[PDB]
């Protein structure tokens, strides 16, 4: 059949810059094709069809092309809630495949993770489990990295992290970072702590409650 | 309005089988191509197979051939999606489509597990007394312990929109758990009363945890 070939796999770029997806199918396809967006959590929406026709209600930034074996999306004037996945499907001939996609990350300029930490609910105490958690909020880039220092000490055992997707009007993410003992260890050790190390400081994010 | 329904999410044992419906509301199927969409989580789409429900006769993807059976009644204007001998393989959300200018369904979610269903637990996250007279604090909420998917939180019942996150759910033991948290100003706590509700479906159960400050 016609396998559809996309790229590029992943993306980053600013407000206002002009990008292009480019899909190249094996065969010819005589311009049936069509463009997709998913969002997280969302139905995949179609943007363009049969090559170049821009869907109504879809912003003219948005511009479809190609001819051949070659198309490209092209989004003129990048905009912050264009950041998604973004799929070129073909239907000349069955089977109708999808191409791999493009995770579209949108450049921003960077910003410091504002963290706070909970101790563990005075509820989950008594079912013999206790969770110290941290929340990160609205930093970027996304790399960033929390260390556990249980009593001045070091600890990496049962912590879970979690991150959301890019905020549509900031571009900004955060992390969730959960470690979680048992009531008893719990009970015999004082401070917790989740420090934090980003890119935009020298010196690592702290916040810790003594118990 | 014209829009396709589809069913609700399942949680089968592997080896079960499922029947997945997608309607047809103020259009008639007729007169449509159908088509349906798999995506593992985390992973891309995938086509499944066509169908003309006109002459009945539809069209797959050969990994799909033995695993599907795309069918369509036009008397009730309904499309199904019939798999077969689940596995893992097969837990995704599966997508309705037609083959023009309207958009899909909000996709059915398969879990194919021996997990029995579990109501999450949710404990509410309030601060350890620290100087919360700054601009804005950050309260939270840690729901743990449930299976399937999915949950679903919202703050002071939906009226409490611009700073909430919820970060998505993880594993553990087969038992996920799930997290959000919200950013109100200084003044509104506890001046007002904020409360984190979550409803998981699966197990018929709704929660409501007051965030409440700790005691002495």
């Amino acid at each position: 059949q016609i396998v559809m070939t996309q790229t590029p796999a992943s993306l980053s770029a600013s407000v206002g810059e002009t990008v292009t997806i480019t899909c190249r199918a094996s065969g010819n396809i005589y311009n049936y094709l069509a463009w997709y967006q998913q969002k997280q959590g969302k139905s995949p929406q179609l943007l363009v069809y049969n090559a170049k026709t821009l869907v109504d209600g879809v912003p003219l930034r948005f511009s479809g092309s190609g001819s051949g074996t070659q198309y490209s999306l092209k989004i003129n004037s990048l905009q912050p809630e264009d950041f998604g996945n973004y799929y070129c499907h073909h239907f000349w001939n069955t089977p109708y495949t999808f191409g791999g996609g493009t995770k579209l990350e949108i450049k921003r300029a960077d910003a410091a993770p504002t963290v706070s930490i909970f101790p563990p609910s005075s509820e989950q105490l008594t079912s013999g489990g206790a969770s110290v958690v941290c929340f990160l909020n609205n930093f970027y880039p996304k790399d960033i990295n929390v260390k556990w220092k249980i009593d001045g000490s070091e600890r990496q055992n049962g912590v879970l992290n979690s991150w959301t997707d890019q905020d549509s009007k900031d571009s900004t993410y955060s992390m969730s970072s959960t470690l979680t003992l048992t009531k008893d260890e719990y009970e015999r050790h004082n401070s917790y702590t989740c420090e934090a190390t980003h890119k935009t400081s020298t010196s690592p994010i702290v916040k810790s409650f003594n118990r | 309005e014209v829009q396709l329904q589809q069913s609700g999410a399942e949680l089968v044992k592997p080896g079960a089988s499922v029947r997945l419906s997608c309607s047809a509301s103020g259009f008639n199927i007729k007169d449509t191509y159908m088509f349906w969409v798999k995506q593992r989580p985390e992973q891309g789409l995938d086509w499944i197979g066509r169908i003309n429900p006109a002459n009945g006769i539809s069209k797959y993807d050969p990994r799909f051939q033995g695993k599907a059976t795309l069918t369509a009644d036009t008397s009730s204007n309904t499309a199904y999606l019939q798999l077969d001998n689940l596995t893992s393989e097969d837990t995704a959300v599966y997508y309705c489509a037609i083959e023009k200018d309207l958009p899909w369904g909000q996709g059915t979610l398969v879990t194919v597990s021996v997990a029995k269903t579990t109501p999450p637990s949710v404990y509410p996250l309030a601060p350890g007394s620290a100087a919360q007279t700054n601009s804005m604090v950050t309260l939270g909420c840690l729901v743990k312990g449930y299976f399937p998917e999915p949950v679903t939180v919202t703050w002071n019942s939906g009226s409490l929109s611009s700073g909430v996150h919820t970060f998505p759910a993880v594993l553990q033991s087969d038992l996920y758990t799930l997290s959000s948290s919200v950013t109100v100003p200084s003044s509104t706590w506890p001046s007002e009363t904020v409360t984190c509700n979550v409803a998981h479906p699966a197990s018929s159960t709704k929660v409501d945890k007051k965030i409440v400050p700790r005691d002495c």
